[PDB]
């Protein structure tokens, strides 16, 4: 929902640059997650990029798999803590 | 009644929430949620003694060491967590342990090597990895799982013994 328009800008067979829009507020930081398509519960990775940021590299991807990458946005407000819906997309088969 | 400050420090999505939620709530949280900053209390009774555990659950991989430096100096003990399908969460724990050495001063600060997610099939870190890692620190190794409760309590406790025989 609150990041917008996650797309993959570069591909290598190990490694993903992805990119996404911004929300109006300032945001504490975004947690990148990735694991195959239909993964159970827990077979993911994860890693944190500042708010700043609106891009961010993927390593260690397994050639040819398909994977679901998911962008989280988190950050303090008045109304108390910013917990919007993540945006997701499936990259590569 | 005494109480010990507790906090569990690793990297993004290895499960220090499910864990603390799991020893707080006996439930497993399988919706990931990003954390912020989570603080919990719960009065428990360790090999007969009652006593008051303050949990402090972090971020994964804090960005500002202004934030990192306030928790790290009060917490008594630290469940340092990474994840077996997490090659990266595992050699992350070396820069945690760091900074907490860094502002306690010491070497010896309790703490307890925590690989989480041991449910999983496809793993990626060996436990002979974790248990050389946890030899060379001088510290417990716990396999976890926050899905199926193995080892749950026994990483938290066994973090007090540590700060109970400091
Ligand atoms: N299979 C499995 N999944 C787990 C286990 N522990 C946690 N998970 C799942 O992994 C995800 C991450 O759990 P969570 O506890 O939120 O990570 P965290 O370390 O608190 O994450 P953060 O707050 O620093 S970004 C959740 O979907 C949770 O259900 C486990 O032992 N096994
Ligand atoms: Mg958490």
């Amino acid at each position: 929902s609150v990041p917008t328009k996650l797309e993959v800008v570069a591909a290598t067979p190990t490694s993903l640059l992805i990119s996404w829009d911004a929300p109006a507020v300032t945001v504490f930081f975004y947690v990148i997650t990735y694991g195959e398509t239909g993964h159970g519960v827990g077979a993911f990775q994860a890693f944190k990029v500042p708010g700043s940021k609106s891009t961010a590299t993927i390593s260690g991807l397994k050639p040819g798999v398909d994977y679901t990458i998911t962008v989280y946005a988190r950050g303090y407000s008045k109304q108390g803590p910013y917990k919007p819906s993540p945006i997701s997309i499936n990259y590569r088969t | 009644m005494t109480e010990y400050k507790l906090v569990v420090v690793g990297a993004c999505g290895v499960g220090k929430s499910a864990l603390t939620i799991q020893l707080i709530q006996n439930h497993f949280v399988d919706e990931y949620d990003p954390t912020i900053e989570d603080s919990y209390r719960k009065q428990v009774v360790i090999d007969g003694e009652t006593c008051l555990l303050d949990i402090l659950d972090t971020a994964g991989q804090e960005e500002y060491s202004a934030m990192r430096d306030q928790y790290m100096r009060t917490g008594e003990g630290f469940l340092c967590v990474f994840a077996i399908n997490n090659t990266k969460s595992f050699e992350d724990i070396h820069q945690y342990r760091e900074q907490i050495k860094r502002v306690k001063d010491s070497d010896d600060v309790p703490m307890v090597l925590v690989g989480n997610k041991c449910d999983l099939a496809a793993r990626t870190v060996e436990s002979r990895q974790a248990q050389d890692l946890a030899r060379s620190y001088g510290i417990p190794y716990i396999e976890t799982s926050a899905k199926t409760r193995q080892g749950v309590e026994d990483a938290f406790y066994t973090l007090v013994r540590e700060i109970r025989q400091h």
